[PDB]
């Protein structure tokens, strides 16, 4: 298992628009999601069909974690920035234990948990190994609530020039850490897409 | 310690000589409640009719039974006068004195009527909403048919009528809670037919018996609740 | 009293609190004391310990009980515990807050905790009143399917308890090792379980309180409760305002 | 690992019960009604002699 | 078993009225009951309901002894007096082997068996470990007759003053001795009260 | 950039915070570092240390500076320090509160404190803008009889400072050993002096910020500040509500 | 009817061999 789940799968990419004066500011939160091995259905690349089932592209950790009932350990999030030596920014990526959604989440609060400040100045990839902080030893599967939450705030906004593209695309990717473990075989949460016909 | 504290003991005679917990006069030693709790007792006994099952009723659940080391909640109707005059068993009574547990149960499911291939399956984490079982058509959409990859067992009622299985303790937490109120317990146990043998025009009479596994243990002794004498029925 | 000051009092000092006690206590332990080992399996962050803050004793309530109202088994204290002790400090809207009391200051910034408790009860009658109290603790009692049959003092005589004889006027100490369904408890209302609900602490009236018929005699007597944590470990640092507290639910 | 066990299946002749005639010099497979399981017998002393049936 | 049955359970409390000139005399017997592990139904705290079953609070020895068919060994009776240094009395607590009820029982007779004289002069608790005297080795359960009987007579009546409460409440409590043993698992004499509905 | 990811970043981890830095810093120390000895002479109570809380780095402000407004010596930051950093969290009435931020949680329950600070400043420009910043710190500057002549960057070049070249885009770290007129500072407004006023932290604009005349170029740039305490010792445990905070006074 | 049903598993000497990706899946709880 540890060798299968070590491989990164890809999540929905998203943009900074450095020329956007609104969303490119101190504190604006770019991206966020609950932290658990099965990634949340809205941050996965989907292919939707009329009257059929929706096909999700799940990372290898998310397929393995659907085969088991409980799971625990750290997760790696490798963020991959499309940029060149001329862009620059800083990001604060925080990990909030015991939060479901971003309702009460702002930058000024997120700086009170475990977080990493990263500066994309000629750096294109970094991995953020999120802790595992939970009152219990194994956390049940999701497809429930996730035990924690993760979020990413602009600290210093993105810069760029007239000679350089103004959009920076970010690609989030997720793999299991070194200590990650699965627990009890269960009804797989996912089927194959070989035949997507469904009878309601 | 205040529970066992004995101040100013005045004892007229010596203490009585020991029989090693009965091993002197009988052959065995009854020194422990955990051994009494490993003699099987009845758990749930019911009947199931066609027409309070599923519409299509090929390989489906007939019962989803919630695994509790205390008993299910009893109701003493006139059909099974056991639950009426015998009250609970020795296991629900032993269990009401302890707070937690950690370990599995052993079951003996005797499903006959029907005499076809029947099946059992344990859902270690789908708990724990209610103190009764759920029959047939009332079990929810995703507990209806068999599932894939849950620990299951299959038996022809032609070869043998008794399925005896042992349910493991799979939980995230430290303990399971005895005396729960209503992921605390052992999850659910699903029992079901394997493909639409025609059902006799009265009944499939299922009865489940249970016991404690070997690794099972009762854990924090608080009081017993108030009891009711059986001879007053 | 044979000396100029009455007699030699005995002193129990923890952190910067010092509690005088003139009599022999009455002690009990709610279960076997141990050293937590599987709690390291639950959290990858270091557990923080605040011995100068949490080891300190803390005054909790004063409950008053009178001669005219002492049944057999009248409950002076019936509380979700530590929930009631930790959430004891309420604002105008009866919403608790972990900010004022220095023992509870780390509950504010963390998500989960684990610790053992020791509850100590004090009754200061004169010599000529006689009564008797029982203070018992039931691990996760509120979640029990018959919680309201176990409130009779006949049931409390079985769970771990102490006795306070009012004729002798002794102290009593009830140690409560941490035991729970999970290796930690939640400190606030998160992930929508109540916070810090490990059991129920009772104080019943085993023998009703009796005084003389004289008019000027005291018809009432006070009971005070002190609590302290022992191996307190906190984990999961967050903002203080990231989660909220709502006013507590009471027991029937 | 789940190695296969191909060893041939032995014959065996089903019968409803053990010997009705045998009284001595043998064991008797039986389902005892005890809490204990094992070869167990009721205790004795000199208060209770041995069997006098010789 | 020995650890469960070592814990005291509580029995119905009862009063001296020291100002009572009738019942507070030399020889008047306060309290008594047959001695067996299942305490007699009338000295237990009961909670009665209309048309339902009566709920008894049984001490831990009385629940354990209902799970077995025979039982033997000594019992401890810890008596607990609500009083202060100003009360005083003496009690004779006798253990009569082979008696069912108090019909022929007086103080002048009870002093002919095993008994203990206790003086409550600044003493609030004492334990009376009753012998076990029976023609047989195991005594059968009760819910029959009990093998013996126990009783408590005023020897020196209770005194008190105008400054002190005149009622002294006594709380009887019962636990198994060191040699106590149970025998053969049987139909439990008691059920749980979780559901007290009954069909006559 | 020669690798698939740009290059090797360098990591500075303290407690549960981790700060990436791609360049060579610019460091200075406001005075000689020492080990406090006479502070034991001031208080008979044990000084409490909270290394897991206070050693952690903390994001403080983001200040924005634009091309159209960069004089020589325009002050981006002029703050009483640590007063502004510790009282950074205000409610609706601009009254500070030490309860939310887990670094500041012990300021709530204590009266006096002592600790060393390290201020770290971050500017993330692109390559084609050029400027220069100076961040200096003046021990108890606000109490000085000519405090408002020392704000010229010509005066700051003398007190301990760091420089941030915007063309190179480096980090900068200013260590500030605790020095004061008394061995401790007050945490709240007591005994009626402002709380936690050890000096003044400045950020001036040594060389004004310049960009190209192109329309889409950035006309602005951000400056972020991180602070952490080092030998933090707290003394004098009281209630959180026993003293009050009033909204801070600003410098001219 | 003759109601046949086949169940299967992997032998002991069986082995999966070259790990490429997984295909896109479909969540079962959406039925």
């Amino acid at each position: 298992i540890s060798g299968i789940i070590g491989v990164y799968g890809l999540l929905k990419p998203f943009d900074w628009n450095a020329n956007d004066t609104g969303r490119n500011v101190g504190g604006h939160l770019l991206w966020s999601m609950p932290v658990h091995p099965q990634v949340d259905k809205d941050q996965v690349i989907q292919v939707m069909t009329q009257s059929k089932l929706t096909q999700y592209y799940l990372p290898p950790i998310s397929v393995v974690s659907s085969l088991y009932a409980y799971t625990r350990g750290s997760i790696k999030y490798k963020f991959l920035f499309g940029n060149n030596p001329r862009h620059n920014a800083r990001l604060l990526v925080a990990y909030i234990p015991g939060i479901s959604s971003d309702n009460r989440l702002t930058l000024e609060r997120a700086r009170n948990s475990a977080h990493v400040v990263f500066s994309l100045n000629e750096v294109s990839e970094f991995v953020f190994t999120v802790p595992y902080i939970t009152d219990t030893m194994w956390w049940p599967r999701k497809y429930f609530v996730a035990p924690s939450y993760i979020c990413m705030f602009i600290l210093n906004p993105l810069v760029a020039m007239e000679s350089v593209p103004s959009i920076v695309t970010i690609v989030p990717m997720i793999a299991a850490g070194d200590d990650f473990e699965v627990a009890v075989p269960a009804q797989p949460a996912v089927g194959l897409s070989r035949n997507i016909d469904v009878i309601y | 310690m205040e529970r066992t504290f004995t101040p100013n003991v005045m004892q007229p005679t010596p203490l009585l000589p020991t029989t090693n917990d009965g091993r002197v006069t009988f052959g065995e030693a009854f020194n422990d409640l955990k051994d009494l709790a490993r003699r099987y007792q009845l758990y749930w006994e019911g009947t199931i009719l066609e027409g309070n099952l599923r519409a299509i009723r090929r390989n489906s659940a007939l019962v989803q039974l919630p695994l509790y080391p205390h008993g299910l909640r009893i109701q003493p109707d006139v059909n099974n006068p056991i639950w009426n005059i015998m009250r609970d068993g020795h296991i629900p009574v032993i269990s009401s004195g302890f707070r937690y547990f950690r370990g599995g149960l052993r079951l003996r499911i005797v499903v006959e009527g029907l005499n076809s291939c029947v099946w059992v399956q344990h859902h270690p984490d789908r708990p724990s909403i209610f103190s009764r079982p759920i029959i047939g058509r009332y079990i929810a959409a995703k507990d209806a048919y068999r599932n894939h990859a849950y620990a299951a067992y299959v038996q022809n009622m032609s070869v043998n009528r008794t399925i005896e299985v042992e349910v493991p303790f799979y939980q995230p937490g430290l303990y399971g809670m005895l005396n729960a109120s209503d992921f605390t317990g052992l999850g659910d146990l699903l029992i079901g037919i394997e493909g639409e043998q025609p059902i006799p025009k009265e009944g499939i009479e299922i009865s489940v018996y249970y016991s404690i596994a070997d690794d099972f243990s009762f854990n924090i002794f608080c009081g017993f609740p108030p009891m009711v004498y059986c001879d007053e029925t | 009293m044979d000396r100029p000051e009455g007699s030699e009092e005995r002193t129990v000092q923890t952190s910067n609190v010092v509690l005088g006690e003139t009599n022999i206590e009455s002690q009990d332990i709610a279960s076997k004391e141990y050293s937590p080992t599987w709690d390291r399996l639950a959290s990858s962050e270091v557990s923080d310990e605040y011995p100068m803050l949490t080891d300190r004793w803390l005054f909790w309530k004063s409950v008053k009980w009178e001669v005219n109202d002492s049944a057999f088994g009248k409950m002076l204290v019936q509380e979700k515990f530590p929930q009631s002790w930790v959430q004891m400090d309420v604002n105008v809207n009866n919403i608790p807050r972990y900010t004022n009391i220095p023992n509870f200051i780390p509950f504010n910034i963390h998500q989960y905790m684990r610790a053992d408790f020791e509850v100590k009860i004090y009754v200061n009658p004169n010599d000529f009143v006689s009564g008797w109290l029982i203070m018992a603790f039931l691990y996760q009692g509120s979640e029990m399917f018959d919680y309201k049959l176990r409130r009779n003092p006949a049931a409390l005589m079985q769970m771990p308890h102490v006795l306070v004889n009012v004729g002798a006027a002794n102290e009593a100490t009830l140690k409560i090792p941490y035991r729970y369904v999970r290796p930690f408890m939640r400190c606030k209302d998160i992930l929508r379980t109540e916070p810090l609900n490990m059991g129920v602490l009772f104080v019943e009236v085993l023998i009703p309180f009796r005084t003389s018929a004289a008019s000027s005699a005291p018809k009432s007597l006070d009971v005070s409760l002190f609590v302290k944590m022992t191996n307190a470990k906190f984990t999961g640092m967050v903002d203080g305002s990231i989660a909220l507290l709502s006013k507590p639910i009471a027991l029937p | 690992d789940n190695p296969p066990d191909p060893t041939p299946a032995k014959f065996f002749v089903p019968i409803p019960s053990h010997s009705w005639a045998h009284g001595t010099n043998t064991s008797e497979p039986t389902n005892t009604l005890r809490l204990d399981g094992g070869v167990v017998g009721v205790g004795r002393s000199d208060d209770i002699g041995t069997s006098d049936t010789a």
